């Protein structure tokens, strides 16, 4: 709602660099300053415009329809962009050129801004997803994204994360039809998933892979091409940790996201069908090896997330077994782990009081 | 009905199964066609139940009746609609739950067999629910309702349509589908779907009866537990949440009966004590929330509200905002200082009027301690003695408030409500103690002043008299009070003992019950206070409460000095046979040290080892839990001290906060060299039949216990003891087995060296174990044993890792239950180079199996 | 101020709902107020915190897009609103109220609404001033831009739209002629021609 103002004026947009919106506007040091000042003026104009926001009160009847959880139309926001795209360009203009350490910071800040906007506005979303003639901001992101990932620059750790939070929030706040505009993502998600990437990035890329997998023509963009296939990368990753910080909690977030992805894809309706089960078993044995010893009732939040993941994986595997009856064959390599876990996890879930006919039926099937 | 053909789907192909079962579906609909065609068809008076029960049973048994093509789909949709029309009628309420189970478990079945169908069914259900909530809005929004409606989903052309004519209908159908959703959340949860669920939850919450609001609250709790909340949904949710909190005090009891549990669940799960849970939350929301918390508090809420529980949620939230949310996220610092200052002014203002003020303890202590740390720190800039009175306004306000209460009570018991006021003084003392102890970074060079010893003396005068003339009506609560007070006093004096007489005097009131009625001995003769307190003892002793009695006994056992020690020990023994198992637990948990003060720092009490040898297994549970440091008691003079023992990590319903200490050697805690001759008096607990909880508690104590006891000394008895121990692994209880597996690590960390005889008994007992296992074929035991061996190996150092590895490698040659696949990899904590280390023995592990060929 | 402007704008928005007699009441004093508070004389805006004027222009674009210009009855009030728009165009500068682009958005939308009304009303005089002002502002800015022959119709969407509308009305006559409203369509054509003349003469100043 109106909270967009509070969000934009959040003192540190990112922890560190102490750069707010103010620290973006008040900078007399692509546009050539023939538009820096004009854009700053648009910025504070839109600040006022939203600080009014007569709209999102007494229900805002126009709020409703598609765009799941209709984002409150904050038209004033539409005026911020030319600034934001000026800076995203000075990042791009500074890129595409075979220092930037400073300019890139303003770009990160502006990306956080755009993130909040896409989060809480609908007119900006209609604009961007509209005109293929993509609103210059979309291209300013995409031509960066490759540079956001391909180059492991010290700051390429963050600009990527923010551009991804933006792309994903924009796929969420919007509707299903426009996603073919997002189509351009698939040329860049692979680099976004390279084992040189950290947990938070692959996470956002998974979330977005899902948000696109809701689209009819988009699911095959998962593994239309059997080779490379924008998968078996996700699985080689989930199995062989390509990150070192690798805070187990983060890896749990990622297992959970990958699981929800697999489930949505399976229910909505590659060579990759084969590796998925191997990776799921590696993951599961990675979980059951943790909680068992602790035993008892999990009072830990991590434990509860793990249990949710395990139950969902069990149901998913039952669906798998429903398919590809060779699943025992492809499982041959790890049947050891599979039968060293399945019985104990069945015991556990039976111990759980939230059991489901699905959980019981599956665990019995195996 | 045609049971034979129903079962034998038979020749009915994957294409003709649909038609072969179309007739069964027709029969089932004929059933539903009449018994449930209309709502009031029968006086519900609640036989029809058998029909839904059959629906559920046949669902569980024969999936093909429903699924295996599109016909099957509209069939359910046709069925479901026949149910929704039932879920709207109040009189049908006693079925609506059976419908929450019929609709439920059916989406389940579809998930088990035909996921895609389940997904599409869920999508229709959600579009439905969305229409319903939008209708709710339009209704209370003040716009048109046109109660004659369709809610056209699950549309079945098979061949009544759906319609909700009164908010009875809408509310009922919504609550029912909402319970269904609370069940199927995970199966339905996805990325873009979560925002939809959030939207409909917020719709219900902003607009709906209080009941539906609580239902949706639990729903949203499960949601935040499954996937967290994004930004897009928050604002609405938080507006509703805060308006609700504000409306609380202006809410009814039954209404409270609704909002009570789920609201506390939501608040605890959305604002948990574990840190880094704030990063999920946009600050602006938290600042708004803290504002509304200050408002609710500043409005005299705590006295206005009823549910002591909900106040617990509020206090928990305040504790969160005090400690786990770092200043600089909620807002700048000064705003937080101001807020907490005001909320604490209030928290003070309340105490003298409540009977149970404990929930005020966590936050009050948290603020006192935060200020104490920041103060000793800023002044840590430059011993460094400090005073507290003039430092924090909250502190001295609390102080003079306790003073006002003590005094107004001092004027007359009648002019004062005794219980609330004794409680106020007692909580102020509890805080004085907790903070003077832990706040004092010297315990973590600065020292800090606190409440007054003359005041302590004043209250020690006041309490007995308040009891002495309480009219024998409210005495008991006053006994509980004085118990709590003395507990704080005693924790404090343990941290820093006081002048004797004050400590001497106290020992009377702690011994008060058992002085007069039956003592009549010489201990009271040489005792001073006894003659002074004879009359009050003959007035009170018979009134003391068993819980409070054991409390006082544990307290006296805590009473440390060369001060009336013979009498304390006397009463300790007396209560050792007290006929009250609570008192027996206190007796053990206090004698464990009261005796080391006595004399003979040699072995355990024969008296105890026998008394414990009797029943009341709880006594033996605590007996091992205390053995854990009774070992160190029979060691360097026990240097009593407390863990952090702060209130939140504990359940907060603390009886005798002093009941958190576990002592240590005064100094020079040399290798205990425990010959284990004492462990025999102890290990007898492990008869293989005692309640598994005690055995597990002892497995826990094993960690601390390992270092002290000696193992090389007296190989014979030590090895007998170790055998008694390894009697664990074949224990029938399971958690005990895995815990022993995990603590063999501590053991072999204590072991000096890997002698042969010890490896010999290892091999012997593990062969016995595997043999009892396969002779019994207890795969569970096999897993427990594999894990025990894996731990013993990952921890072992010498020739033993070879042995456990041989065992795991033999296990690798076995059936499904081969956990080795995990362990012999874990041992790496270089499979090829590691094989090279024992390639030669390794191959031997094969030869015997190769004797099979 | 803020209180006064909230009341004022809510009143304006409610106007079209006001009935004949209540209108009659509000008719004169409201126009008097708005003229005494928004006069063509320049520097009479500095008294007014810009955000107030921005809120006003917002509610004004709303009322106009709300079809008021042709619904409303009192010629006095339509004249007052025309005067207010003429003020927001000529007497006031850009930059004080807000940035420019959004200003162009507003004025363009209201000018579209005004183009929507021609064939309806019999006396469109009040409709004239604001249009001419916008067209002069454009013509100026345009020749200055070029000064970094020229045509109008293609330059401003509004000019070409107006000419197309005039043509539409002329044809509407040609085909049905007399049954087609013989009056106020001629007035739309005649105001189109009046503006053609005025901005051929004054907006003049090889390029």
């Amino acid at each position: 709602g109106s909270i967009l103002i509070n969000l934009l004026l959040k003192q540190p947009l990112i922890p560190g660099s102490s750069l707010s919106l103010c620290h973006l506007l008040s900078s007399s040091s692509s546009f050539s300053l023939s538009a820096l000042r004009e854009a700053q003026n648009l910025a504070f104009t839109g600040l006022n415009l939203v600080a009014r926001n007569e709209c999102s009160r007494d229900g805002d009847p126009a709020e409703g329809g598609r765009r799941a959880f209709p984002l409150c139309q904050l038209p004033g926001a539409v005026h911020f962009l030319p600034l934001v795209q000026f800076f995203i360009g000075l990042h791009c203009q500074a890129l595409q050129d075979l220092s930037v350490c400073i300019l890139e910071g303003f770009s990160v800040t502006a990306l956080s801004i755009l993130q909040h906007l896409v989060c809480h506005s609908g007119a900006v979303v209609s604009l961007l997803l509209s005109g293929q003639g993509q609103h210059p901001l979309l291209k300013m992101l995409l031509h960066l994204l490759a540079f956001s990932s391909a180059a492991t620059g010290h700051l390429q750790a963050s600009v990527l994360t923010q551009c991804l939070k933006v792309l994903v929030k924009l796929a969420e706040n919007t509707s299903c039809d426009f996603l073919p505009r997002f189509q351009c993502v698939f040329q860049v998600l692979p680099k976004c998933l390279s084992p040189e990437t950290p947990l938070p990035s692959v996470l956002l890329a998974v979330e977005l892979l899902s948000l696109l997998a809701d689209h009819d023509q988009l699911a095959p963009q998962l593994c239309s091409h059997s080779e490379g296939c924008l998968l078996l990368l996700l699985y080689m990753y989930i199995t062989s940790r390509p990150d070192r910080v690798a805070l187990e909690t983060q890896w749990l977030q990622l297992e959970q996201e990958v699981v929800w992805l697999l489930a949505k894809l399976g229910v909505q309706s590659c060579q990759c069908n084969v590796e998925v089960v191997r990776a799921l078993t590696v993951m599961l044995h990675r979980q059951w090896l943790t909680v068992r010893r602790a035993g008892g009732p999990p009072r830990t939040d991590q434990q509860r997330r793990t249990v949710r993941c395990l139950r969902d994986t069990v149901l998913l595997l039952h669906g798998l077994s429903q398919k590809d009856k060779l699943f025992m064959m492809h499982c041959v390599e790890v049947l050891h782990q599979f039968d060293q876990v399945m019985p104990g996890v069945s015991m556990l879930i039976r111990g759980l009081p939230d059991v489901t006919d699905c959980e019981e039926a599956a665990l019995d099937d195996l | 009905s045609m049971i034979p053909a129903l079962r034998e789907l038979g020749s009915a192909t994957p294409e003709e199964y649909n038609t072969v079962v179309q007739k069964p579906r027709q029969i089932l609909c004929q059933f539903i066609d009449r018994i449930l065609t209309d709502v009031n068809v029968v006086a519900v008076e609640l036989t029809s139940v058998m029909l839904l029960d059959f629906i559920q049973h046949i669902m569980k048994s024969s999936p093909l009746m429903f699924v295996n093509k599109g016909s099957c789909i509209e069939f359910s949709n046709w069925i479901i609609t026949r149910l929704l029309r039932i879920a709207a009628t109040p009189s049908c309420h006693l079925l609506h739950k059976k419908i929450c189970e019929v609709i439920c478990s059916l989406l389940f079945l579809f998930k088990s067999k035909s996921p895609a169908i389940f997904g599409v069914l869920t999508k229709e259900l959600l579009q439905l629910f969305e229409d319903l909530v939008y209708l709710h809005r339009r209704n209370v929004m003040g716009h048109a309702v046109e109660w004659p409606v369709v809610m056209s989903r699950f549309l079945s052309q098979l061949d009544a349509p759906l319609q909700l004519m009164s908010m009875q209908n809408l509310e009922f159908i919504e609550v029912t589908l909402l319970m269904v959703l609370t069940r199927i959340i995970a199966i339905v949860f996805f990325r873009r779907q979560e925002l939809l669920l959030w939207q409909i939850g917020c719709v219900l919450l902003e607009y709906g009866s209080p009941k539906i609001k609580s239902l949706a609250i639990s729903f949203l709790t499960e949601l935040f537990q499954l996937g967290g909340l994004p930004a897009q949904p928050a604002s609405t949710f938080f507006s509703s949440f805060l308006e609700l909190l504000k409306h609380l005090v202006e809410m009814d009891t039954d209404q409270l009966k609704l909002y009570e549990e789920p609201l506390s669940k939501l608040i605890k799960t959305l604002f948990p004590f574990e840190a880094e849970a704030y990063r999920n939350i946009e600050p602006v929301y938290l600042n708004m929330l803290l504002e509304k918390l200050c408002v609710m508090f500043e409005d005299g809420v705590l006295m206005r509200l009823k549910s002591d529980l909900l106040k617990a949620a509020l206090c928990h939230l305040l504790q969160y905002f005090l400690k786990f949310v770092p200043a600089g996220y909620e807002s700048a610092l000064q705003v937080r200082k101001v807020y907490v200052r005001n909320i604490c002014k209030a928290l003070l203002d309340v105490l003298g009027i409540e009977v149970d003020a404990e929930y005020l303890l966590g936050p009050l202590y948290a603020a006192l301690k935060m200020e104490s740390m920041e103060i000793i720190e800023e002044i840590q800039c430059q011993i460094k003695h400090v005073d507290m009175n003039q430092k924090s306004i909250l502190w001295s306000a609390l102080k003079q408030k306790a003073e006002s209460l003590q005094i107004s009570l001092e004027y007359s018991g009648l002019k004062n409500p005794v219980i609330e006021m004794l409680e106020g003084i007692a909580v102020v003392l509890q805080l004085t103690a907790l903070c003077t102890v832990h706040c004092s970074h010297q315990n973590m060079s600065v020292v800090i002043t606190w409440m007054s010893l003359d005041f302590y003396t004043k209250v020690l005068k006041s309490c007995r008299s308040l009891l002495e003339s309480v009219q024998k009506l409210d005495l008991e609560a006053t006994i509980d009070k004085v118990v709590k007070i003395y507990d704080a006093l005693i924790y404090m004096q343990v941290n820093s003992s006081f002048e004797d007489h004050i400590l001497e005097d106290l020992c009377g009131m702690l011994s008060l019950p058992w002085i007069y009625s039956h003592s009549d001995d010489g201990c009271l003769k040489l005792t001073t206070f006894a003659a002074n307190l004879l009359t009050l003892s003959c007035r009170i002793s018979d009134s003391y409460s068993p819980q409070a009695q054991s409390r006082c006994v544990f307290l006296l056992t805590l009473f440390p000095r060369r001060i009336f020690l013979e009498w304390r020990t006397a009463v300790y023994n007396w209560a050792l046979q007290s006929s009250h198992e609570v008192i027996r637990a206190s007796c053990v948990s206090g004698f464990f040290i009261l005796l080391q003060q006595q004399n003979s720092c040699n072995r355990v009490p024969k008296i105890l080892i026998d008394k414990v040898k009797d029943d009341s297994d709880i006594v033996k549970k605590e007996f091992a839990s205390i053995l854990g440091q009774l070992v160190c008691t029979l060691h360097g003079m026990f240097y009593l001290t407390s863990s952090l023992t702060e209130p939140f990590s504990e359940h907060g319903h603390v009886d005798l906060f002093c009941r958190n200490l576990k002592a240590t050697s005064q100094h020079e805690c040399s290798s205990s060299q425990l010959k284990a001759s004492v462990c025999k008096p102890f290990l007898f607990l492990l008869k293989k039949k005692i309640p598994s909880p005690v055995k597990l508690a002892f497995i826990d104590n094993l960690h601390h216990l390992c270092k002290h006891l000696d193992f090389r000394e007296d190989e014979t008895d030590v090895k007998a003891v170790l055998g008694t121990l390894l009697n664990l692994m074949e224990d029938p209880d399971k958690d005990v087995r895995v815990a022993f597996s995990g603590n063999i690590k501590h053991i072999l960390e204590s072991l000096d060296s890997e002698d042969g005889f010890i490896k010999e008994l290892f091999v012997l007992r593990m062969k016995e174990a595997y043999t009892h296992a396969q002779i019994s074929r207890n795969n569970e035991l096999k897993d427990t044993l594999i894990l025990t061996t894996g731990d013993i190996g990952r921890a072992a150092k010498g020739d033993l890792v070879p042995f456990a590895l041989l065992h795991l490698l033999h296990c690798l040659l076995s059936k499904s239950a081969s956990v080795s696949g995990a362990a012999y990899t874990e041992i790496r904590a270089k499979l090829q180079s590691f094989f090279s280390q024992y390639k030669k023995p390794i191959c031997q592990f094969l030869v015997e199996s190769l004797h099979s060929s | 101020a803020s209180t006064f402007f909230s009341s004022f704008l809510e009143l304006l928005k409610h106007l079209v709902e006001m009935d004949t007699d209540q209108l009659k009441l509000y008719e004169e004093p409201l126009s008097k107020l708005i003229k005494t508070l928004f006069p063509f004389e320049a520097e009479a805006y500095r008294n007014i915190e810009p955000v107030y004027l921005n809120m006003l222009l917002e509610k004004l674009c709303v009322m106009f897009e709300d079809g008021v210009l042709m619904r409303l009855k009192s010629d006095l009030l339509k004249a007052a609103l025309c005067h207010l728009l003429q003020y927001f165009l000529k007497f006031v500068p850009a930059g004080y109220e807000s940035a420019l682009q959004v200003r162009k958005v507003y004025v363009r939308n209201i000018c579209k609404a005004l183009l929507d009304v021609l064939g309806i009303e019999v006396d469109a005089e009040y409709l004239l001033g604001p249009l001419y002002a916008a067209l002069k502002m454009e013509s100026m800015e345009i020749i200055e831009e070029i000064q970094c022959h020229v045509d109008m119709n293609q330059k401003s969407i509004l000019w070409s739209a107006l000419k197309q509308k005039a043509e539409s009305l002329q044809i509407s006559l040609e085909y049905s002629g007399l049954k087609n409203p013989v009056i106020e369509m001629l007035e739309g054509i005649a105001v189109v021609l009046q503006l053609t003349a005025l901005c051929t003469v004054h907006c003049s100043h090889p390029s």
